[PDB]
């Protein structure tokens, strides 16, 4: 069976640079390989088919090269929409089989967080439980670090954080912290507090309300 | 129009058995293959096997275990996957795909998640996450939604029924006492809130269920 190794399994380039992903077949497949882009969470999107051939509705910077066992394709200028992972399959010989995938990741200039601090709701109250979601919004690099605090002294149980992977609207990162508590629990403390530390500035950025 | 249905989401205890379908829709050939391809969460595009519906006979990847077996309805127009003894090993988004038989898949279907666990069919309940009268803003405002306890994987979040997709993004769950939890975050523009409404949908294919919930400003 064809096996198709697609290295780097991660491509980093800057906005508007040109940038290539690799396919190399174990035999010769003549122009037999199509390519497929896959966003987060969507479905495989086909962009170029026999090697080279432009698929229609596909951005004209899209485009793909090679024939034998090697071949390419080629972003011209890379944006934030191209964030996704890249997969080659070939048709050559039974049975078609895929390459193994490349992500392409955009480095952007640095942008700070912005952060944002969410109360309980009331409908959530009623139901005996209290969630206070913290928001660390388009930031970049993706490095960074969340701390609670709950009437001035730091919080580290009840909290689940998520990462988004990287944004395909602005190439950023973003980050939610949920701190859940009982509703008891969370009556019996005034202050919440949800700090974020990022490269960007020195000092952290601190967001809080209070219960009443 | 969708050229490939698939519905949402199966959840099946482990050792039963599923029937994946996949309606398709548009241009048919006696020509067409319908293929699958099954995903694990973080992990590449694996083919499973192919059908031709206008003969019916369908071919199996070898390299695997075989759990599928491929029949179609040409009548309904509908393919069909049937994936037999499941493990948590056979958890994954399967999806379909159509070849006209020059070997490229020019239409996927938007895929099936199947989890194979014990655990109950949960719906998430859904709340606001709108300011504290404390909080200071600029020319953008941030909004949210907190889909809780919900199970099993997925749920499809919109803004206004999908007409606000700018300054939208949506966290992945996370999972605690068989139970997913996440959250959706919306921007716009301060002036526009609360004048023109912003509503989150929460649509679980599991458990059928399909919920709005609009954000105002808190009391």
């Amino acid at each position: 069976d064809i096996l198709l190794t697609q290295s780097p399994a991660i491509l980093s380039v800057s906005p508007g640079e040109r940038v290539s992903f690799s396919c190399r077949a174990s035999q010769s497949i003549g122009t037999d390989i199509h390519w497929y882009q896959q966003r987060t969470n969507g479905s495989p999107r086909l962009l170029i088919k026999y090697a080279s051939e432009s698929i229609s509705g596909i951005p004209s910077r899209f485009s793909g090269s090679g024939s034998g066992t090697d071949f390419t394709l080629s972003i011209n200028s890379v944006e934030s929409e191209d964030i996704a992972n890249y997969y080659c399959q070939q048709s050559n010989r039974w049975p078609f089989t895929f390459g193994s995938g490349t992500k392409l990741e955009i480095k952007r200039a640095d942008a700070a967080p912005t952060v944002s601090i969410f109360p309980p709701s009331s409908e959530q109250l009623t139901s005996g439980g209290a969630s206070v979601v913290c928001f660390l919004n388009n930031f970049y690099p993706k490095d960074i670090n969340v701390k609670w605090k709950i009437d001035g002294s730091e919080r580290q149980n009840g909290v689940l954080n998520s990462w988004t992977d990287q944004d395909s609207k602005d190439s950023t990162y973003s980050m939610s912290s949920t701190l859940t508590l009982t509703k008891d629990e969370y009556e019996r403390h005034n202050s919440y507090t949800c700090e974020a530390t990022h490269k960007t500035s020195t000092s952290p950025i601190v967001k809080s309300f209070n219960r009443n | 129009q969708v050229q490939l249905q698939q519905p949402g989401a199966e959840l099946v205890k482990p050792g039963a058995s599923v029937k994946l379908s996949c309606k398709a829709s548009g241009y048919t050939f006696t020509s067409d293959w319908i293929h699958w391809v099954k995903q694990r969460p973080g992990h590449g595009l694996e083919w499973i096997g192919e059908i031709i519906p206008s003969y019916g006979r369908a071919n199996y990847n070898e390299k695997i275990q075989k759990k599928a077996t491929l029949t179609a309805d040409k009548s309904s127009s509908t393919a069909f996957m049937q994936l037999s003894s499941l493990t948590s090993e056979d958890s994954a988004v399967y999806y379909c795909a159509r070849e006209r038989g020059d070997g490229y898949f020019a239409v996927w279907g938007a895929g099936t998640t199947v989890t194979v666990s014990s655990a109950k069919t949960t719906p998430p309940s859904v709340y606001p996450l709108a300011p504290g009268s404390a909080a200071q803003t600029n020319s953008m405002v941030t909004l949210g939604c907190l889909v809780k306890g919900y199970f099993p994987e997925p749920v499809t979040v919109t803004w206004n029924s999908g007409s606000l997709s700018s300054g939208v993004h949506t966290f992945p769950a996370v999972l605690q006492s068989d139970l997913y939890t996440l959250s959706s975050s919306v921007t716009v523009p301060s002036s526009s809130w609360p004048s023109e409404t912003v509503t989150c949908n929460v649509a679980h294919p599991a458990s059928s269920t399909k919920v709005d919930k609009k954000i105002v400003p808190r009391d």
